[PDB]
């Protein structure tokens, strides 16, 4: 299947790791030997603004976020990045030096491979929380459900009160599965949330319904099913 | 009873209304770019397959 699971995270990551490819596969070959490397202090400059920006744009959010997990998780990364970075300036270095460097090829790669990594952990991480917020409506929605068992019409307001919510997660999980990059979990997202609100007309009438004792599994069926559903989502969302 | 629904739906269940993710997501592209270049540089425009490169540009572009 495919490596990076998030058409953005591809879009930005692959083509580095494609690039790199190229070069060990050139080095391995033997097409950039006895060559003069152009002096790259200048765009290992670029680099190192680049990652500087990147860094404190992650320290930001650090810093301002709520997410705990995110908060511990993001500012490894930013070591990781950044140390990378001092491999590239010293291949700089050494190519500055030496144009005919042999040695300075391996902090090259191993400095570009470092912010590749580096960076994929820092979207990685950030993907995760943009994940637990989906997460966090999908868990409400299940609570509210659990507050089912206990409504006459005048405690379906409530039916009232969940509309918008229902409505979040619905655009939630939409605009999530159309980023997946791995097909089948996109099908899974999508099944399950129709079902889900396939199924909401049938709770609000199994509960109108509520007007015995056949009403009342027909009802809690009902919440079973979109629960297994709802539960299906966060699962599959976590893959 | 009415508060319930509330002392729950108080977890984020509401319309959204109204950049750090796209912030995140330009500074990567940001790193990508200039990582890009430098290696871009350091290999020259020398060995690779840089036609072939072309037209599969060209040839998404009578699609995408």
């Amino acid at each position: 299947m495919p490596v990076f699971h998030t058409r953005t995270i591809e879009s930005i990551l692959e083509p580095v790791a494609q690039q790199i490819s190229h070069l060990v596969i050139m080095h391995e070959e033997g097409e950039v030997d006895g060559k003069a490397i152009p002096d790259l202090t200048a765009p290992v400059a670029a680099v190192q603004a680049a990652v500087s920006n990147l860094v404190r744009v992650g320290k930001e959010t650090v810093q301002t976020t709520e997410d705990q997990i995110l908060k511990r998780d993001m500012p490894p990364a930013f070591i990781k990045v950044e140390n990378a970075c001092t491999k590239l300036v010293q291949a700089a270095q050494m190519l500055q030096s030496d144009p005919y460097s042999v040695p300075a090829r391996d902090y090259l790669i191993d400095g570009s491979r470092g912010i590749l990594s580096g960076t994929s952990d820092l979207l990685l991480t950030f993907d995760e929380a943009e994940v637990r917020k989906i997460i966090r409506v999908c868990k409400g929605i299940l609570e509210y459900l659990t507050v089912a068992e206990v409504v006459t019409m005048e405690d379906v307001t409530y039916t009232k009160n969940l509309g918008p919510g229902m409505t979040k997660m619905a655009k939630m999980i939409d605009e999530r599965q159309q980023e997946l990059t791995h097909q089948e979990h996109r099908v899974m997202l999508v099944n399950s949330m129709n079902t889900v609100k396939e199924l909401l007309p049938v709770l609000i009438s199994a509960m109108k319904i509520f007007v015995i004792e056949e009403a009342l599994k027909n009802r809690n069926f009902t919440v079973e099913k979109m629960s297994a559903e709802i539960n299906e989502i966060i699962r599959v969302l976590q893959l | 009873e009415e508060r319930l629904e509330s002392i729950i739906s108080g977890a984020a269940l509401m319309a959204d209304s109204s950049d750090r993710r796209e912030r995140i997501v330009a500074e990567c592209n940001a790193v990508r770019q200039a990582l890009q270049d430098l290696l871009s540089e350091y290999m020259g425009n020398a060995g690779r397959k840089e036609r072939s490169d072309a037209l599969n540009s060209a040839i998404d572009k009578m699609t995408k």
